[PDB]
């Protein structure tokens, strides 16, 4: 069976962005993640923006990596597992 | 549609607003602007900052909500986001879509004009009720330098576009790249606002103290100071700091040809331009300081209204810099603007609305995690 | 019984501090300065003071408390809470009971004397490891200001009892009531202070910025400004600036020889007592200002260690003052020392554990409340 | 569902305290209480101390109004049921 992970596709952040540059991850692989959570830093060309986690649960792994340039939008940035029993 | 607003702020509140340099401003204004680039970004950008802050609006408490004047602004905030709105679809490279877009934004400038001392009339027939609690003292003040701060970007970019883009023969300057003067002259500024707040002294008091200009150039020695700002923000902090230092001159030494005068300090270093402003009008004591900031404070139940101080450290703000107050209670008063000396780092200062600006709404009445002391002190003796 | 140690720490970290008045204190050294009821205020107040701070060192990440220097003061302050709890159930109106009181205290203070560099090389010791982490940098910030508050807090409820009671007899100053004077010369203490600053800054540079002292008395025109407070805190912070100013005024005219002195403004109005200090030392960027407070940025890996500042800001936070910096890039600096003119507005400001504090501790990383620039702007010039 | 409610008793916010003045209360007739919230401002002689929740609840009535002087030690304040159904 499948555990009943969460997935956290990137966003457009300014309306017009199509794709943006994943700064730095601010939450390693195996930290909570209660709602409101600063998660990630996206920069595009015209801001820098604080990411924040919608739905509860925990970092999984990582599938895209720090300082990775001009990441299109809906694209998975890392698995969110409901469930405590990955680490 | 009218009747679709909620989903359009709930679209346009998702998004992040977009900081502006100046060199940025200056750069696009460099030799032939094009309106086309201006026309598509604030298309999109002005209903992202509208939709950020409207949903802001509607987190303060209702009790402030329901008066006529924060209702009022609320329904131009509303008509401004659909006019803007009605040109998403439009096309560009089309002289009509472009020339009745400035149009719109003139329009919505005028509509605008009077949002400061409404603001403070919605919070003044707040204040005419529920009176005080400090929960709702804390986010009218936290909304309020957040609102306000919006409004003077809105205008920017508004004023930026308008000045470029609508009414080729002459008012204007222009020099000015916009509203932005590339080489302001700063001392100038500072005489002219001085000027302007003598002239209202000399008439309201017929007594007003003399200036005295003063230049510390670090970069270079003897140079003149000059930097890329918009000299009516600059002006506007420096009207107002002239008008509070006159009037405490004039009203301390309550019998007096001999005025101090209020002297004026200028230094530009590597990275800040610094405008020292020191009057001997007897000073305020401390714990009074921090409420000279406070919006609900300074209104009831040469000086006019309350908000001059609040909002003039909110124009200081709005590029990266500050506007800080010093006095000595019985001496005199020193009043500092703080201003980054490169127009690459005189970036936008706005508000985000966000899950973490969501949270500073929904706080509570903790106690203190410093100790109070009793109201009667024990009798030691 | 140091096994019970955690109870006796959960039992009065219950209980909340009791802040003093100047008035309190300069009013209980009357003539009668009744031993028996300091004793037992004391004996019952510092045990609350050392539980609620304790209750906070064992707050921190556990990557500071393991530190060995962190755990030397905790052994400290662990020791202190017993030495003084084994009093507790004594008996008062016995001068055996009372003297050895006093005794335990002076062995508390000379235990406690080095407790402000050692928990700065704890922070070091950290700052030698995990680096820095920005929700563990206000943790440690938030609590360095607290404890070193609750610090100058119980030295002062202890010097006021040592110097009192008969822990002294002939060095001390027979005109002061304990600590207190209740006619501080402000201007003498400003001229003390700089004659230390200038002595170092001179035996360290051969170049010293001479003294212009100025005040302004809106109470009573004429009148030398006094107050009543403790000149050795008064001392600290100005000796402190001084030597930070004379610092900046020579390294900053290294085309010099002809220093700029440094002007001191003394006002006293209704209810402030300011000290404006001021140089043109070449000033610091505003962004800077804020860092100059940090004790995770000032360390590494007259200018001694970092913590000169911060500190001073604590000794005039604890009456209820301030001190406040405000520079000019490339001219100079004003730093300014706010005190309040009465003694019954000087009240303690002391550090609570409660709900409210333990919340402070544990936060977590929050997305920006304002927008954050990108790092590459767009560039918007035309073709 | 007839319960044994949960009492709230004024406890020694000072080790020597033997009353206190009942200063402001924080919280209304009818309102939430997460452990932890400031409930209301007990003043001693020495302190003014803001008194926390301890067990969870809501309140119901006061027993001890705002501004009542010289209240001793273990006296009754304020009632708390689990249930919020008393409204
Ligand atoms: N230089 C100063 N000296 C003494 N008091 C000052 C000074 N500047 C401000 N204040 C005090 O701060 C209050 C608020 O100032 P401000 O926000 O400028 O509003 P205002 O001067 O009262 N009138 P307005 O500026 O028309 O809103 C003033 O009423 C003064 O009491
Ligand atoms: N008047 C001033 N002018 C310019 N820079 C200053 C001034 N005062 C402080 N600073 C800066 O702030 C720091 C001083 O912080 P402080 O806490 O006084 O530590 P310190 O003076 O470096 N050494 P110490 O105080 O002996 O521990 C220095 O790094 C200076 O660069
Ligand atoms: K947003
Ligand atoms: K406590
Ligand atoms: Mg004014
Ligand atoms: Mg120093």
């Amino acid at each position: 069976s499948y555990p009943p992970h969460m997935q956290v596709l990137l966003p457009a952040l300014s309306p017009t962005m199509t794709m943006g540059t994943v700064q730095r991850w601010e939450k390693k692989v195996g930290e909570k993640l209660s709602e409101g959570d600063l998660l990630a830093e996206i920069e595009t060309d015209k801001a820098t923006i604080g990411f924040e986690v919608q739905e509860e649960g925990y970092l999984a792994k990582i599938l895209v990596p720090e300082g990775t340039r001009d990441v299109p939008l809906g694209t998975p940035l890392c698995i969110i597992v409901e469930k405590e029993a990955d680490i | 549609s009218l009747a679709g607003a909620p989903k359009y702020i709930e679209h346009f509140s998702k998004f992040s607003p977009s900081p502006l340099s100046m060199k940025q401003f200056l750069d696009f204004g460099s030799s032939n602007a094009c309106e086309k680039t201006s026309f598509t970004f604030l298309r999109q950008e002005l209903p992202v900052r509208l939709a950020n802050i409207m949903k802001e609006i509607n987190l303060l408490p209702d009790r402030v909500l329901s008066t006529p004047s924060v209702q009022l602004v609320q329904s131009w905030y509303v008509q401004s986001l659909l006019d803007i709105m009605e040109f998403l679809d439009k096309d560009p490279e089309d002289h009509r879509t472009l020339s009745q877009f400035t149009d719109a934004l003139v329009t919505i400038r005028n509509r605008h004009n009077d949002v400061v001392p409404t603001m403070a009339q919605g919070v003044l027939e707040y204040k005419d009720t529920y009176g005080d609690d400090p929960v709702s003292n804390q986010n009218i003040q936290y909304f309020l330098d957040r609102f306000y701060l919006s409004r003077i970007s809105i205008r920017m970019l508004i004023n930026q576009h308008t000045l470029i883009f609508d009414g080729s023969t002459n008012p204007a300057h222009p020099k000015h790249i916009g509203s932005i003067d590339p080489n302001c002259s700063v001392s100038d500024v500072v005489k002219d606002a001085y000027d302007m707040a003598k002239l209202l002294c000399d008439k309201y008091y017929m007594a007003s103290p003399d200036l005295e200009i003063q230049e510390v150039n670090a970069t270079n020695a003897t140079q003149p100071i000059h930097m890329v700002y918009v000299p009516s923000h600059l002006y506007h902090m420096l009207f107002e700091l002239f008008k509070n230092a006159m009037r405490a001159t004039v009203e301390s030494h309550e019998s007096s040809l001999t005025l101090p005068p209020i002297k004026i300090m200028v230094a530009l270093g590597e990275e800040d331009l610094s405008i020292k402003m020191s009057d001997r009008g007897g000073g305020v004591p401390l714990r009074k300081i921090e409420r000279l900031f406070s919006y609900m404070y300074s209104t009831a139940p040469l000086a006019g209204f309350g908000y001059g101080l609040p909002i003039s450290r909110l124009y200081a703000k709005y590029f990266q810099g500050d506007l800080q107050l010093f006095s000595m209670e019985g001496f005199g008063t020193d009043a500092v603007i703080y201003l980054k000396a490169l127009s690459t780092d005189s970036v936008e200062r706005l508000p985000v609305y966000n899950k973490s600006a969501w949270r500073h709404y929904q706080t509570i009445q903790e106690a203190g995690d410093w100790c109070v002391p009793s109201t009667e002190p024990k009798n030691t003796s």
